[PDB]
C-alpha cells in the first residue's frame, strides 16, 4: 500500500515437500492495482464453510537477473553479508 | 512456531520487458533468510506490507 | 564536397589525403499518432460548478481518470481572475497524456491567494495547506461575490 | 549527436559556448590516427616478403609448431590460434554518438608480416636486417650464436642431438602452459577492461537530471514553453560537456602509456629478433 | 504513442511479452519494443541510418575531382563500391595491388594515377634458396649516409590571468 | 636535402600544433557564454551591479574553463616533447661519442660513426653505415678432419670454390689457405655431421 | 654526503611537490565560490530551502 495505491501480486505452483516452504526461486506476477487512497494498519483473514505464514516487507536493494525470455531466474540481496 | 523464508518474496517491480540483463533495484522486499511466523481469528499488524503464503 | 573541404580547412588549397567534413541523417516524414478508444466526456465542469465549496483546513479532494480532458475550452474562458500555471505550460496541455489528475477545491480570502505556490512559507501555506517542493499541475483562482458573501 | 539529440534549438544554444567541440574531435582524431602508426612501426620492419622452402632439413630442430598452416581460414599457426582462442560486419553509429572504426591493417596482413620475419630469421640469420638475405645452414648459424656468448663452437657440433631434443621438448611444453593457464595473458585484457569501463561510464552518465526537471530532451521540449525552456535546457549542457571533457582527458593520458609500450616493443623487435 | 515521442523505423517484433507489460528496454534506457494502445500487437523500433562523411582527394594542385566515403552505412538507401568501412562513391575497383598513399581502412586504400581503390600490397615477394650445404658471402661493399631528425624543445609561453 | 622538400615534417607539425592551440585560446575570448555581450566594458558601462555581477560571473567561469583546458593540453604536449628529448640525448651520448653495437639504433646496416647538426628546434644526425653487396654463393662445411682429428676454424668459415678449400671471414671474401695457425683440433670425426676429408 | 647540502635534490623536490598539492587542495574549503558564506551548516541555519 503505497501513495494511495493498493497492489496485489500472486503466484500458484505445486510442490512436493509437505513440511514447509521449499527450496527454489519463483517470481511473482501482478494481479490487481487499485487507486483507493486509504490508511491500513491491521488485517484479518476469513474462513470458508487455519494454516498460513505471515512475513513483513522492508525497504531493501536487490540485484535481479533476467533470462532470455524475460523471466527472473535469481536475485542477490545486497545487505545480507 | 517460526520458519526460515529461504528465497521467497520476489516480484516484478515494473511493467518493462527486459532480457539477458542484470538490473539493480531498490524497493520494499522481504529480506532473505528471515523468520516467517506460522499461524492458525487474530488481528495482525500491517507495517508496510504482508507476504502471505498458504498450503 | 571540395567546397566543404575548403570550408573545413579554411584555405583555398588542399593537400593529398582524406578529410572529414560533416555527417548525414535520413529525414523522417509521415508522422503517426496512436491513442486509445476511450472517448467519454469528463466531469471537469462539475468541479467548477460545485454549488458549495469547503473550508481551507478540510479541502475537497477529487480523483480523475479514464477521461478525455479538454483544456482549450477551459483556457479560453474569461471567467477566471488568475491562471498562474507552474509545472508545464498553459497551452501545451492538449498534447500530453497523464495517468491521474487530482483536483483540490476550496475557498480562500483575497489576502492569501498569492501564498498558494511551491517553495514559500506564510500563515495559511504552512499550517493549513502546503504545496510540495515540486510541480503540481497548476492553480486557478476566481472571484465569487454573490454566493458566500 | 551526444549532447543535443537530433534537436534544432539545442544546437542553437550550444553555438553560444564558443567552440568547445573542434578541440574534442581533433583530439580524438589524433588519437585514432596515432593508433595506426603504433602498429605500423612495429611489424613493418621487413622490406620484402620471404617464405620458407619446402625443404625441412634444419638439423633436427622442429619448427612445425610456429610455421603457418595452409589448411586454415586465416593461415595462422598453432600458437597464434591458441592465443586467439584465449582472448574474448558493418557497425553503425549509435544514437549516443558512439562509433568504432576498423583497423587499417587486418589480421591477415599482420600474420603475413610475422611469417615473413620468422622465415627470414630461420633462413638467413641476422644478415637480413642490414642488407640482402644471405643463406646459411641453421646448424652453423646456431654455432655462430654460441660463439657469441663465450662458448666455443665445438660444443654444439658434438652435442647437436641433445640440444635439438631439448629445444623440441621446450617448444612442446609451451602449449600446455598456454592452453591451461588462461590468466597468463593478463597484460592484454586490462586495456580492454579499462576502455570498456570508461566508455560505459560515459554512456551511463546520459540519464542524469543534473538539476533539471528531466533527463531526456524531448520531454523538456514538449512540455515547457520556449521562453522559459531555455533555463532548463541549460544545467544539462554543462554536465555533458564536463563528462565529455573528462573522458577525452583520460583517453589522452592512457594513450600516452600505450605509445610508450609500442615504442618498447618496436625496440625489442629491432634488436632482439633481427640480431643478438 | 501515448506521449512517447520517437523517431525511427517500425518492424514486426519477435520477442514475447507477458500479458502485463507495455514496452521493453534493451539496456539502460533504450525503448525498442512498444505495444500499440488499440490493436494490441508488438512493434520493435530502430533508428534509421546516419553517419559521417569523408572526402578522398589527390590534391587541388594536381587534379580537381574527389571521392566520397560514407562511414558505416550500407548505401542501398542513399560507381558505388561497398567496403567494410562504409562505402565509396566516385572510385573504380581494380584487381592489381600497389603501394598506396591514401589509406581508407580494412586493407582497402585508394590513389590517383582516375581515383582507383584497391587492396594494398605488403611488398615484393621472393623466396630464398635455402640449402644445407651452401652459403653466400659478399664481395664488395658500399658506404651510405642516412639522416634523421629529432625535436628537443618548443617555445616558452607565459599567460596571465587578470 | 636542397631539392626534395617535406623532409622536416616533425618540427613543422610541432610548430603548427602550438600555433593552433594559441590561436584557439585567443579566439575563445569572443563568446557570449550565455551573457548579454562578449565585452566586459559594455556590461559595466550599461548596467547596475545587481545583475552585472551575474553576467560577470558567467563570463568569468567560461573563460576559466577555457584557460584550464589550454593548460592541461600544454602539459601533455610538454611531457611528450620531454620523452623525445630524452631519446635524442641518449642517441647523442651513444652513437656520436662512441660506436654502437645494437642493431636498429643508428642507421640501417653496420654502424661506423655519426655527425650532429643543429636545427631550428631540434637536432639532425648524419649516420655513416657499411652495407655489403655483389654477393656470391659457395659450398661450405662445418669442420675438416685430417689424420682422424677434426679441425675447426678459429675465426671465419670454410668455403670451396669448386676444387680447393679456403678459410674466409664472414663479412668479406678474402680466401686464405688452411694451416694449423687458424684452425684448432678437438676430438675425432665420428660424431660431427658434415665432416669433409681434406 | 654528510657535509654538502642540496645533494638529494630530486627526492626532496618530489616530497615538496606532493605536500604543496595536498596543502592547496585542503586550503580550497575556505573559498566563498560566490555563495553567501563558505561554511555550510551556518548557511543552512540562516536561510530557507528555496
Ligand atoms: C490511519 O490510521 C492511523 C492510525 O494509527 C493514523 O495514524 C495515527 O496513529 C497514531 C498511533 O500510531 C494514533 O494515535 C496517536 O499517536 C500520537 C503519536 O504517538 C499521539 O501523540 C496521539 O496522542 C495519539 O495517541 C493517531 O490518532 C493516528 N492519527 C489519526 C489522525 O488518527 C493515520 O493518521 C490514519 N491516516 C489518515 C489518512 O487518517
Ligand atoms: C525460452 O523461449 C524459448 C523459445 O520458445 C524456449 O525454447 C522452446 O522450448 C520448448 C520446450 O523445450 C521447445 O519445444 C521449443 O522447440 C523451443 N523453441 C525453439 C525455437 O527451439 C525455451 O524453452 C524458453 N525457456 C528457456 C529457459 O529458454
Ligand atoms: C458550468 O458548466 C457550464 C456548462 O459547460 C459552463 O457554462 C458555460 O460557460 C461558457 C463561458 O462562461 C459559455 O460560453 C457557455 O455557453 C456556458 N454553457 C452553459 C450550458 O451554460 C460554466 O462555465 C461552468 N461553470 C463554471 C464556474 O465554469
Ligand atoms: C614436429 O612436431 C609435430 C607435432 O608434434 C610432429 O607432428 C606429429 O607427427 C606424428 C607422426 O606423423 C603424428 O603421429 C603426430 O600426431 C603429429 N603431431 C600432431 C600434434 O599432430 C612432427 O612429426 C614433428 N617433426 C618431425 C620431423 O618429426
Ligand atoms: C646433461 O644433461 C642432459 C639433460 O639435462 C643429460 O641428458 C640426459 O641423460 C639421461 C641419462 O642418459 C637420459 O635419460 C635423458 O634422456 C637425457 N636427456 C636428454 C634431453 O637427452 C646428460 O646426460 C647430462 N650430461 C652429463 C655429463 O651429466
Ligand atoms: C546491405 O544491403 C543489401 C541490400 O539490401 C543486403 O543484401 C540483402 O541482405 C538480405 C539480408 O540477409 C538478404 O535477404 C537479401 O537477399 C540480400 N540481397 C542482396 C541483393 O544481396 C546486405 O545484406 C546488406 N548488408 C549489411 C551488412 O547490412
Ligand atoms: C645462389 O645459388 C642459387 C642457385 O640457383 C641462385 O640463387 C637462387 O637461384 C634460383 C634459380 O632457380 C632462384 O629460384 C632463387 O630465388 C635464388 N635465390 C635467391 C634469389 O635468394 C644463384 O645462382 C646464386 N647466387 C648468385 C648471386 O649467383
Ligand atoms: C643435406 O643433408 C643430407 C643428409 O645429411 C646430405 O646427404 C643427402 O641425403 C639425402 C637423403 O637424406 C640423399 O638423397 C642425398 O643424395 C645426400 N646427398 C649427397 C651429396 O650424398 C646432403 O648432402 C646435404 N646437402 C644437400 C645439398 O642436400
Ligand atoms: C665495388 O664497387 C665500387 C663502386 O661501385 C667499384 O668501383 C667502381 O668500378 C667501376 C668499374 O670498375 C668504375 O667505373 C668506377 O669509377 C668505380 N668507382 C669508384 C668510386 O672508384 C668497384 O670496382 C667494385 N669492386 C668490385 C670488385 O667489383
Ligand atoms: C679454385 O681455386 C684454385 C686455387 O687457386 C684454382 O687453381 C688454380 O688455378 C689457376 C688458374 O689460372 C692456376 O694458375 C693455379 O696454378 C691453380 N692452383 C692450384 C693449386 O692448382 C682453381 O682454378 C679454382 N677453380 C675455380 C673453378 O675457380
Ligand atoms: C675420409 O677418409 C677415410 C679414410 O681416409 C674414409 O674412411 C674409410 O673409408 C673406406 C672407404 O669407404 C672404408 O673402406 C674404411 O673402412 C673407412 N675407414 C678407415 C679407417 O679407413 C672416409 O670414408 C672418408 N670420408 C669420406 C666422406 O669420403
Ligand atoms: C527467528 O526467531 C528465533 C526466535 O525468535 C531466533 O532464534 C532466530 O534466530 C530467528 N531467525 C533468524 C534468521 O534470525
Ligand atoms: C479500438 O477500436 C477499434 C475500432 O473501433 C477496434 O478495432 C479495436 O479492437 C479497439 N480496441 C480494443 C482493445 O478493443
Ligand atoms: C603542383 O602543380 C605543378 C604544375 O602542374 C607541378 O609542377 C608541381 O609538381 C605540383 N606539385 C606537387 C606537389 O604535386
Ligand atoms: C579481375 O578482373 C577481371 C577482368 O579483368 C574481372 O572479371 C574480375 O571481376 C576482377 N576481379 C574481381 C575480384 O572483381
Amino acid at each position: 500500500n503505497i501513495d494511495g495505491y493498493f497492489k496485489i501480486y500472486s503466484k500458484h505452483t505445486p510442490i512436493n515437500l509437505v513440511r514447509d516452504l521449499p527450496q527454489g526461486f519463483s517470481a511473482l506476477e501482478p494481479l490487481v492495482d487499485l487507486p483507493i487512497g486509504i490508511n491500513i494498519t491491521r488485517f484479518q483473514t476469513l474462513l470458508a464453510l487455519a494454516a498460513y505464514y505471515v512475513g513483513y516487507l522492508q525497504p531493501r536493494t536487490f540485484l535481479l537477473k533476467y533470462n532470455e525470455n524475460g523471466t527472473i531466474t535469481d536475485a542477490v540481496d545486497c545487505a545480507l553479508d | 512456531a517460526y520458519t526460515n523464508s529461504f528465497t521467497r518474496g520476489v516480484y516484478y517491480p515494473d511493467k518493462v520487458f527486459r532480457s539477458s540483463v542484470l538490473h539493480s533495484t531498490q524497493d520494499l522486499f522481504l529480506p532473505f533468510f528471515s523468520n516467517v511466523t506460522w499461524f492458525h481469528n487474530p488481528v495482525l499488524p500491517f507495517n508496510d506490507g504482508v507476504y502471505f503464503a498458504s498450503t | 564536397p571540395l567546397s566543404e573541404t575548403k570550408c573545413t580547412l579554411k584555405s583555398f588549397t588542399v593537400e593529398k589525403g582524406i578529410y572529414q567534413t560533416s555527417n548525414f541523417r535520413v529525414q523522417p516524414t509521415e508522422s503517426i499518432v496512436r491513442f486509445p478508444n476511450i472517448t467519454n466526456l469528463c466531469p471537469f465542469g462539475e468541479v467548477f460548478n460545485a454549488t458549495r465549496f469547503a473550508s481551507v483546513y478540510a479541502w475537497n479532494r477529487k480523483r480523475i481518470s479514464n477521461c478525455v480532458a479538454d483544456y482549450s475550452v477551459l483556457y479560453n474562458s474569461a471567467s477566471f481572475s488568475t491562471f498562474k500555471c507552474y509545472g508545464v505550460s498553459p497551452t501545451k496541455l492538449n498534447d500530453l497524456c497523464f495517468t491521474n489528475v487530482y483536483a483540490d477545491s476550496f475557498v480562500i480570502r483575497g489576502d492569501e491567494v498569492r501564498q498558494i505556490a511551491p517553495g514559500q512559507t506564510g500563515k495559511i501555506a504552512d499550517y493549513n495547506y502546503k504545496l510540495p517542493d515540486d510541480f503540481t499541475g497548476c492553480v486557478i483562482a476566481w472571484n465569487s461575490n454573490n454566493l458566500d458573501s | 549527436m551526444y549532447i543535443c539529440g537530433d534537436s534544432t534549438e539545442c544546437s542553437n544554444l550550444l553555438l553560444q559556448y564558443g567552440s568547445f567541440c573542434t578541440q574534442l574531435n581533433r583530439a580524438l582524431t589524433g588519437i585514432a590516427v596515432e593508433q595506426d602508426k603504433n602498429t605500423q612501426e612495429v611489424f613493418a620492419q621487413v622490406k620484402q616478403i620471404y617464405k620458407t622452402p619446402p625443404i625441412k632439413d634444419f638439423g633436427g630442430f622442429n619448427f612445425s609448431q610456429i610455421l603457418p598452416d595452409p589448411s586454415k581460414p586465416s593461415k595462422r599457426s598453432f600458437i597464434e590460434d591458441l592465443l586467439f582462442n584465449k582472448v574474448t560486419l558493418i557497425c553503425a553509429q549509435k544514437f549516443n554518438g558512439l562509433t568504432v572504426l576498423p583497423p587499417l591493417l587486418t589480421d591477415e596482413m599482420i600474420a603475413q608480416y610475422t611469417s615473413a620475419l620468422l622465415a627470414g630469421t630461420i633462413t638467413s640469420g641476422w644478415t637480413f636486417g642490414a642488407g640482402a638475405a644471405l643463406q646459411i645452414p641453421f646448424a652453423m648459424q646456431m654455432a655462430y650464436r654460441f660463439n657469441g656468448i663465450g662458448v666455443t663452437q665445438n660444443v654444439l657440433y658434438e652435442n647437436q642431438k641433445l640440444i635439438a631434443n631439448q629445444f623440441n621438448s621446450a617448444i612442446g611444453k609451451i602449449q600446455d602452459s598456454l592452453s591451461s593457464t588462461a590468466s597468463a595473458l593478463g597484460k592484454l585484457q586490462d586495456v580492454v577492461n579499462q576502455n570498456a569501463q570508461a566508455l560505459n561510464t560515459l554512456v551511463k552518465q546520459l540519464s542524469s537530471n543534473f538539476g533539471a526537471i528531466s533527463s531526456v530532451l524531448n520531454d523538456i521540449l514538449a512540455r515547457l514553453d520556449p521562453p522559459e525552456a531555455e533555463v532548463q535546457i541549460d544545467r544539462l549542457i554543462t554536465g555533458r560537456l564536463q563528462s565529455l571533457q573528462t573522458y577525452v582527458t583520460q583517453q589522452l593520458i592512457r594513450a600516452a602509456e600505450i605509445r610508450a609500450s609500442a615504442n618498447l616493443a618496436a625496440t625489442k623487435m629491432s634488436e632482439c629478433v633481427l640480431g643478438q | 504513442f501515448n506521449g512517447l515521442t520517437g523517431t525511427g523505423v517500425l518492424t514486426e517484433s519477435n520477442k514475447k511479452f507477458l500479458p502485463f507489460q507495455q514496452f521493453g528496454r534493451d539496456i539502460d534506457d533504450t525503448t525498442d519494443a512498444v505495444r500499440d494502445p488499440q490493436t494490441l500487437e508488438i512493434l520493435d523500433i530502430t533508428p534509421c541510418s546516419f553517419g559521417g562523411v569523408s572526402v578522398i582527394t589527390p590534391g587541388t594542385n594536381t587534379s580537381n575531382q574527389v571521392a566520397v566515403l560514407y562511414q558505416g552505412v550500407n548505401c542501398t538507401e542513399v560507381n558505388v563500391f561497398q567496403t567494410r568501412a562504409g562505402c565509396l562513391i566516385g572510385a573504380e575497383h581494380v584487381n592489381n595491388s600497389y603501394e598506396c598513399d591514401i589509406p581508407i581502412g580494412a586493407g582497402i586504400c585508394a590513389s590517383y594515377q582516375s581515383i582507383i581503390a584497391y587492396t594494398m600490397s605488403l611488398g615484393a615477394e621472393n623466396s630464398v634458396a635455402y640449402s644445407n650445404n651452401s652459403i653466400a658471402i659478399p664481395i664488395n661493399f658500399t658506404i651510405s649516409v642516412t639522416t634523421e631528425i629529432l625535436p628537443v624543445s618548443m617555445t616558452k609561453t607565459s599567460v596571465d590571468c587578470t | 636535402l636542397s631539392s626534395t622538400a617535406s623532409a622536416l615534417g616533425k618540427l613543422q607539425d610541432v610548430v603548427n600544433q602550438n600555433a593552433q592551440a594559441l590561436n584557439t585560446l585567443v579566439k575563445q575570448l569572443s563568446s557570449n557564454f550565455g551573457a548579454i555581450s562578449s565585452v566586459l566594458n559594455d556590461i559595466l558601462a550599461r548596467l547596475d551591479p545587481p545583475e552585472a555581477e551575474v553576467q560577470i560571473d558567467r563570463l568569468i567561469t567560461g573563460r576559466l574553463q577555457s584557460l584550464q583546458t589550454y593548460v592541461t593540453q600544454q602539459l601533455i604536449r610538454a611531457a611528450e616533447i620531454r620523452a623525445s628529448a630524452n631519446l635524442a640525448a641518449t642517441k647523442m651520448s651513444e652513437c656520436v661519442l662512441g660506436q654502437s653495437k645494437r642493431v636498429d639504433f643508428c642507421g640501417k646496416g653496420y654502424h661506423l660513426m655519426s655527425f650532429p647538426q643543429s636545427a631550428p628546434h631540434g637536432v639532425v644526425f648524419l649516420h655513416v653505415t657499411y652495407v655489403p653487396a655483389q654477393e656470391k654463393n659457395f659450398t661450405t662445411a662445418p669442420a675438416i678432419c685430417h689424420d682422424g682429428k677434426a679441425h675447426f676454424p678459429r675465426e671465419g668459415v670454410f668455403v670451396s670454390n669448386g676444387t680447393h678449400w679456403f678459410v674466409t671471414q664472414r663479412n668479406f671474401y678474402e680466401p686464405q689457405i688452411i694451416t694449423t695457425h687458424n684452425t684448432f683440433v678437438s676430438g675425432n670425426c665420428d660424431v660431427v655431421i658434415g665432416i669433409v676429408n681434406n
